[PDB]
């Protein structure tokens, strides 16, 4: 139901802070935060696990708090692995199952659609102990797929897997969602799962969250210049500017552009320190196009000599510190400073060290 | 290497604990089968030469052993029973607590320090129809000591309470193993508090009381002190232990009681044997 | 919240009263004259202490208390320590548990010690050291040994192999995974064999009623039985049923001491990916 | 140096005569009482394992007068007609009370000498009883006609499944002729002959209507003889038949309130006292009247007979001394034995002992009438005394002929005397297994 | 030094079965592959763990195959994390230097500096269950970090991580070894990280090993059929083919015709149910100029209706089965008939099947 969480907060002998927000039916939420950021925290205390501090919390119109877990039908897949050593795969699967609804001509279809679905039907005979990783892994979200609950809380579920293993997990992760069960909370720092599966991703730092928006106005327009420099694993790199508004900065230059955008900012008394904040992904080779027709692109790049390969794309570690452009595949460059790029100056995000709310978008 | 660089370790290491266990009890296992090969009397010492197994045959072909035999068994199938059904709440109310730091935990144990012959008496003063906390509270005249089956129940209680700190502990110790994440999602998975118990909670254990029901089955079968302080052989209610202490100690009869003792050595080396096979993953495997 | 505060103060004393209610009589015979021993009313009227200044009579019951607050002391350590051996090896070993040192450790502690004892004592009567501490030790370690084995080989092979590999790979002799890795783990485990050794050997009466003779190792659980009021045939209630209140001292500062290495939930080292 | 043993139960007594014997007399070897456990069966246990050993100790020591000779029939006590030409059966038995002389010989000599004796006799309510029963068959009928009250009607006694059953049937036995085994140690005479049946099945009749009496009830089946030392002072019994010390017993207990229902506060004088564990020697005044108070409610008369006054020959018991075949040198145990059971140490040993000593003329003097004013019954107690049955071995018989007597409601006079007598044959020939 | 496997088999049925590669010093072998073909066998095979069936094992001059793992000097760290749970984090971490050299005025300082790496400075006393998986992650690495051992043994050192602060640790991690380190094999699935810290890494399925090149050698050129679909995480070789080397058709039309490497290709002469596996990061939209600035590089003309919008640089799924395809971000595209795909056809590498090699680079 509407998980309605009004200023949670747990303390210690100061791991979550006020967490002021809901999480309506239906929809999903990914929430993502460094490391030890009151993360999985937010999930064991969503459960009936870790009772709160501050003393709120609605799982639907209800009052369910300081309640027992298993009144709350929710499933969980932990950041460990319960994986019971004593029974086999059949049983840990049919665990949460056969304490429910029993009757024996369903759960041997249930523990073999649902291990048919992971990719485990042949591995119905071993027990935890016998099991690598990326096995135990996918017999602790099956515990939780087979449930059928009111409410899905996987907390990191798919962390060591391979890559097309990853790929048709997020397929039949949401395949499956969509036709109903839950409002579901994803936990994951992937960057890319956290972009094509929630309705509704969550951005938060030791225990205050950040945005609350979907998985494109937060890649587009980031607010408070940490989840901006934080998604898009090649982060935006950070250039220094003075409040100059028509052309504001460089680090080695001054001629800017965009206008368009200047029409809001014109109400701005933020100090003159100004942040650029300039992504990878938009600069381009100007040996390709100049940027665009128009020739005028800002061709800048100068040095760069730690040239990553990568493959698909190679990355220029770019230096006037310490910055990072990405280049197309065959750019003709091995460490050297030919490289002469161009930015697309009509996306960008200005930013400020005080306050950072230079979103200014929409 | 490794093969020979564990079972050279090994060797010396088991070497104490084996080599004291056969200095001073292979020969008096020896002795004790010896008295049972052959009649022996100490009232007439070498006054016997080798008779085989007369004394074997002779206990089997009576009615006072298989009457001391079918209480012996009859207390010990009931008493451990109830006392693993017992030391499991007791263990949990023991490790569970938030008041027990020392408290309950020790309270639960110093029932199992009493000696046991102070610790009978108490009993048998206990129930005396006019002298007795609580024999007073039966009806008048009542005396549950002269007939069988109430003074089987008192025996029974006696042993109940006495080695209750002993399934109490083991219980406990070996449950203190059992990890916070596995309970955690078994709460989490729709199991409440006993679900949650023989299905996640017992089968982890399940080495830890093959040391609770395997070293209680053997002492609560040679029971002697609180049947023999309590009531010692009325009624035809004496153990096993006690029919081997009259026909050797007060007796002489050595020849006899050797056999008395290996026939019930036998006889708990078929449950030792049992348990053993019964529990799958047990010491050495 | 005191709805899981108010069962768990009365399964608080249903317990401490269940367990307890006869180390109350017992208590309540020992402290009463010897008039009214015989009355029940289980709260004594009239209470004298005549009984303990009789049982502390000159040089009757501190030597044979201290000659058992001195042994189990001992025996508990020599059992516990030397016992650990063979039960790490048995356990985090491959070959020597085999079912030959497991088949003999089962029958030695199970056979009854009646028909045993007389061998003993004329063995020990031209062997050597029959009426003292070491003539005494040796038989109670060596009947306390298989369950300070069964005790240990069955709380040393539930630690993580994953510990046990970890301390593999940082260069750890066995002498110091057994010291710093295994050993803390098991503290839950150790607590529980040397508790039950020592009240093993501080309560029994089978082989130190046979194999002591003077005030040179009488063990109080031996000379706390052949008292003698003021006639042969009588039960002296004043210092049977009252000295055990003196010997249960020990075996309670003892559990206290050692009822705090049974930490609950202790390891968080498991798959957690 | 002669180091002789003697039971836990009575041993202070036996240090101070042990002490008076070796430093008081001239110093010819010292002596010691290393003493052995108060298990009354555990000490023979002890014994025989260590004489078994042949280990070179242990001269002389204190055996049960149950154990005449058969603990000595392989050769364990040695005899005293093979002393080293001294005095050994000329002393033993020069002038000693004829009953006690009688369990320590085994067939026709001794091996032992008495040290301490130790006879039964009734103790009855003075208060409402001036016609103390002489015959059992009318000493179950007083209490028959006392049950009238709660209480008074509870006859105690001492047929707990012990060694107290046996040792309170065969008064009975013998109290009207016959023999368990029989004049020597081959053959069972209880059944033989019509004489010796005539007897036995009435001392079952008046075994069983005493234990389900109009006014007995349970706990007689479970009852030793503290029940019955205790009943009759608690103040719910009239009859009760114990050993000499329940007199010394009930004059220093029911001073602190457990009375038999006569006052007995406790004149100021002794009440004026803190006394430790041991409330004895009041300077024998306070003792004085306490027992002249005691004299009104507190009877006693020679054991009830079963015949017409042909007085029951109880049977009695006690603890004799004798010299041990495990010792390469004898002579001086021999020698010290003579003087561990003399003049001074025999009369200190009752004067203020607790075993009613034994010798020729001894119990007819002021000099011990000051301590023992049941002296004038308990002297003819020990001349017509029916000794506990002679046997080759004791310790098997008896727990089995009280196995067969350990329910002892519904014995059924006429039935269980075949059952009893082919008990005791078991017993006595070697064939069973002890119950 | 020089660990030489060589045909280390290992099974209980199975497991790796054959493996025959060397490790000079230095270089790192980053073990990559599905879950479930074994890669944490054979880190435990090579530090002497799980003992080898029939294999020969060997590190520089002699053949330890047999003898103790403690006689080896090699770190580790495990897929689980093997954390003592009593010894506070200070000691867990100093706790390898604890067992040959205590020199505390050392020790003290040597587990401060590398608390200080791993930024774990603030939560470094206390005990390994009160701390978050990532940082007991971060702990399992600085236990072995911190020894200058004598080789290096890592199991997916980083899993539950933060891409922000992934990317320094690799870097860091790199720098590590750079001062030196020899062996550093490295278990890990995330493709980004293994061509920037791997000089040489082993795609392996069900033990077998498939390739032991350069991760520039093995991203263009693959070979085996299935080192193609498993790295360059969003593959896709569906499309079939039919050979006609002056005219080859496609199931979208002419697209190969390349005669400056048709010449090997058609030396090939194999079975006609080729494969031509095209890249999804050369499919593009119809913005750039075609060919190589030109036009009829067959813009295809789908009919998808499927598209993902992770960040700047979206991804279409096209059918007309289950083709992908990156995208600029500036095509406006939607769930209709829609843009027309133009495959750039100078990176091919035509496969074959029935013998699934068709290496096409030599
Ligand atoms: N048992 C504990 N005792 C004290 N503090 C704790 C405990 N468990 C967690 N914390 C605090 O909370 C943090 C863990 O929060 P949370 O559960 O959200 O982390 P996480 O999601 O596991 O971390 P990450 O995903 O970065 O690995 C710790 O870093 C610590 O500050
Ligand atoms: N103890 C065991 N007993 C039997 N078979 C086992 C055991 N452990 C692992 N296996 C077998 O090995 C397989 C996994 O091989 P291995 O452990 O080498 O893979 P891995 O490389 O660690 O896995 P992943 O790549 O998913 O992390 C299992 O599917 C199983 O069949
Ligand atoms: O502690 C009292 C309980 O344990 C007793 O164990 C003693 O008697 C056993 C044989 O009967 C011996 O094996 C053991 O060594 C003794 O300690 C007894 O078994 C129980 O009846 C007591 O309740
Ligand atoms: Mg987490
Ligand atoms: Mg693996």
């Amino acid at each position: 139901a509407e998980i309605v969480l009004d200023r949670v907060t747990k303390s210690y002998p100061a791991a979550v802070k006020e967490f002021s927000m809901t999480i309506a039916d239906g929809e999903f939420i990914i929430l993502v935060g460094p490391s030890g950021c009151g993360k999985s925290t937010t999930l064991n205390m969503i459960a009936g696990l870790e009772e709160i501090t501050s003393g709120e919390l609605r799982i639907g119109g209800e009052r369910v708090n300081e309640k027992a877990p298993k009144d709350r039908d929710i499933a969980m897949v932990f950041q460990s692995y319960a994986l019971y050593p004593h029974m086999t795969v059949r049983q840990n699967i049919a665990f949460p199952l056969t304490l429910a609804k029993v009757p024996k001509a369903e759960i041997a279809a249930k523990v073999e659609e649902t291990a048919k679905i992971l990719d485990l039907s042949e591995l119905l005979d071993r027990k935890p102990g016998q099991l690598s990783g990326g096995q135990r892994q996918r017999v602790a979200m099956g515990r939780a797929i087979v449930r059928s609950p009111k409410a899905f809380l996987m907390d990191q579920p798919l962390s060591n897997l391979d890559a097309k293993l990853r790929v048709q997990m997020r397929a039949e992760i949401s395949r499956l969602q969509d036709r109903l069960g839950t409002t579901t909370v994803y936990v994951t720092h992937d960057q890319t799962e956290a972009m094509t599966l929630g309705d509704r991703v969550v951005v938060m730092l030791a225990g205050e969250v950040q945005q609350i928006g979907t998985p494109d106005e937060l890649y587009s327009s980031p607010a408070n210049l940490f989840v901006a420099g934080f998604i898009g694993s090649p982060a935006m790199n950070f250039f220094p500017a003075t409040r100059t508004d028509v052309g504001v900065r460089l680090p080695f230059g001054e001629v800017t552009l965009t206008p368009h955008m200047l029409d809001l900012l014109d109400k701005q008394a933020r100090p003159e320190n100004i942040i650029v904040g300039i992504r990878p992904e938009h600069i381009e080779d100007s040996a390709l196009l100049d940027g665009y027709a128009r020739i005028r692109a800002l061709t800048f790049s100068v040095r760069a000599d730690i040239v990553e390969s990568l493959g698909a794309d190679k990355y220029v570690h770019f230096t006037t510190n310490q910055f990072i452009a990405r280049v197309s595949a065959d750019s003709r460059v091995r460490t050297g400073e030919q490289i002469e790029l161009a930015i697309d100056t009509t996306k960008l995000s200005i930013f400020d060290a005080a306050t950072g709310l230079n979103l200014t978008r929409d | 290497d490794d093969k020979k660089s564990e079972r050279r370790l090994a060797f010396w290491l088991i070497a104490p604990a084996v080599l004291l266990m056969l200095a001073v009890t292979a020969y008096p296992i020896g002795y004790a089968v010896w008295l049972s090969l052959q009649r022996y009397n100490l009232a007439e010492p070498h006054d016997t030469e080798f008779i085989g197994l007369a004394n074997y045959v002779t206990v089997l072909t009576d009615g006072y052993w298989w009457t001391a035999f079918a209480v012996t068994l009859g207390i010990t199938v009931v008493s451990v029973a109830i006392e693993f059904a017992l030391g499991l709440a007791l263990a949990l109310v023991m490790h569970r607590t938030i008041f027990g730091k020392g408290a309950v935990r020790t309270a639960i144990l110093i029932p199992y320090g009493i000696v046991t012959v102070a610790a009978s008496y108490s009993w048998y003063y206990a129930w005396t129809p006019g002298t007795g906390y609580l024999a007073n509270l039966l009806p008048e005249g009542s005396a549950p000591l002269t007939d069988q089956l109430p003074s089987l129940a008192i025996v029974v209680l006696a042993e109940v309470w006495k080695t209750t700190p002993f399934m109490a502990l083991l219980l406990l110790a070996g449950l203190a193993l059992v990890p916070q994440d596995l309970l955690n999602a078994a709460q989490v998975d729709g199991a409440g508090p006993w679900k949650r118990l023989t299905k996640v909670i017992l089968p982890m254990i399940k080495p830890a009381i093959l040391v609770a029901l395997l070293f209680r089955t053997l002492d609560a079968f040679r029971i002697f002190d609180n049947i023999y302080i309590l009531t010692g052989g009325s009624n035809d209610t004496g153990s096993v232990s006690i029919l081997g202490y009259d026909n050797l100690f007060k007796a002489f009869n050595v020849g006899l009681g050797s056999a008395i003792s290996v026939l019930i050595f036998l006889s708990v080396a078929i449950i030792a044997f049992i348990y053993i096979k019964i529990f799958g993953a047990a010491a050495p495997g | 919240d005191a709805r899981r505060a108010t069962w768990w103060s009365v399964v608080n004393i249903l317990v401490i009263v269940y367990a307890l209610i006869p180390v109350l009589w017992i208590l309540s015979l020992s402290l009463k004259p010897t008039s009214s021993v015989k009355d029940g009313k289980l709260i004594p009227t009239e209470i004298t202490f005549a009984n303990y200044k009789a049982i502390f009579s000159g040089d009757a019951f501190t030597s044979a208390l201290f000659n058992s607050i001195g042994i189990g002391l001992i025996t508990t350590i020599i059992a516990v320590v030397i016992g650990g051996m063979a039960a790490y090896a048995v356990a985090r070993l491959q070959f020597p548990g085999k079912q030959l040192l497991i088949g003999v450790a089962l029958l030695i502690a199970m056979f009854p010690h009646i028909s045993l004892v007389t061998p003993i004592f004329n063995m020990w009567r031209g062997i050597g050291l029959f009426d003292t501490w070491p003539g005494l030790i040796i038989p109670y370690i060596t009947f306390a040994l298989p369950l300070a084995i069964y005790t240990l080989s069955a709380f040393f092979r539930e630690i993580p192999w994953d510990l046990e590999k970890a301390a593999k790979m940082d260069g750890a002799t066995p002498a110091q995974a057994f010291r710093k890795v295994i050993a803390p783990l098991a503290a839950p485990g150790i607590v529980t064999a040397a508790i039950l050794v020592f009240i093993f050997a501080w309560n029994d009466l089978l082989l130190a009623l046979s194999l002591t003779a003077t005030q040179r190792a009488i063990t109080a659980p031996v000379a706390i039985a052949n008292f003698t009021g003021s006639s042969q045939f009588e039960e002296p209630t004043g210092s049977i049923a009252a000295g055990a209140m003196v010997i249960t001292i020990p075996i309670i500062i003892f559990v206290l001491i050692f009822q705090r290495r049974i930490v609950a939930g202790l390891t968080s080292g498991a798959v957690k990916g | 140096v002669i180091n002789y043993y003697t039971p836990a139960n009575e041993e202070a007594t036996f240090k101070a005569v042990a002490n008076r014997c070796n430093e008081q007399l001239g110093g010819r070897f010292q002596i010691a009482q290393r003493n052995l456990p108060k298990g009354a069966d555990d000490q023979r246990l002890q014994l025989a394992r260590r004489l078994t050993g042949n280990d070179k100790s242990l001269d002389v020591m204190a055996l049960d007068v149950v154990w005449t000779a058969e603990f000595a029939e392989a050769g364990w006590a040695v005899p005293l007609s093979e002393d080293p030409a001294g005095l050994a059966e000329a002393d033993a038995t020069e002038n000693t009370l004829p009953g006690p002389l009688e369990t320590a010989r085994w067939q026709d000599e001794l091996y032992a000498a008495p040290i301490t004796t130790n006879t039964q006799l009734l103790w009855y309510r003075a208060d409402l009883m001036p016609a103390p029963p002489t015959t059992w068959d009318g000493m179950l009928d007083e209490a028959n006609r006392l049950y009238r009250e709660g209480g008074p009607s509870w006859i105690a006694v001492q047929g707990k499944q012990y060694e107290g059953m046996v040792v309170w049937f065969n008064t009975l036995l013998q109290s009207a002729g016959g023999q368990v085994l029989s004049d020597d140690g081959q053959r069972v005479t209880l059944t033989d002959t019509p004489e010796h049946r005539a007897a036995t099945v009435k001392a079952l009749r008046i075994i069983k209507s005493v234990a389900t009496a109009p006014g007995a009830d349970p706990s007689i089946t479970q009852t030793d003889e503290n029940t019955a030392r205790l009943a009759l002072e608690q103040g719910k019994a009239a009859l009760e038949v114990n050993w000499p010390y329940v007199l010394p017993s009930l004059l220093e207990n029911a001073v602190k309130g457990g009375v038999s229902f006569l006052p007995l506060d406790g004149d100021p004088a002794l009440q004026g006292s803190i006394n430790d564990v041991g409330t004895f020697s009041p300077t024998d005044e306070q003792f004085d009247i306490a027992f002249d108070a005691s004299k009104k409610v507190f009877g006693f008369a020679p054991y009830p007979g079963v015949n017409p006054d042909e007085p029951a020959r109880v049977t009695l018991g006690g603890l004799n001394l004798a010299v041990a075949s495990t010792s390469q040198h004898k002579a001086e145990a021999f020698e010290a034995i003579r003087c561990l059971r003399n003049v001074e140490n025999q009369r200190y040993t009752s004067i203020e002992g607790g075993l009613p000593a034994v010798r020729t003329s001894l119990y007819d003097d002021p000099a011990f009438q000051k301590k023992y004013p049941q002296y004038e019954i308990i002297r003819q107690q020990l001349t017509n005394a029916a000794v506990r049955p002679a046997t080759p071995v004791y310790q098997a018989v008896s727990t089995r002929m009280s196995a067969t007597l350990a329910p002892i409601s519904d014995i059924d006079p006429e039935r269980t005397a075949d059952e009893l007598t082919e008990a005791v044959q078991k017993a006595i020939d070697g064939k069973g297994l002890i119950p």
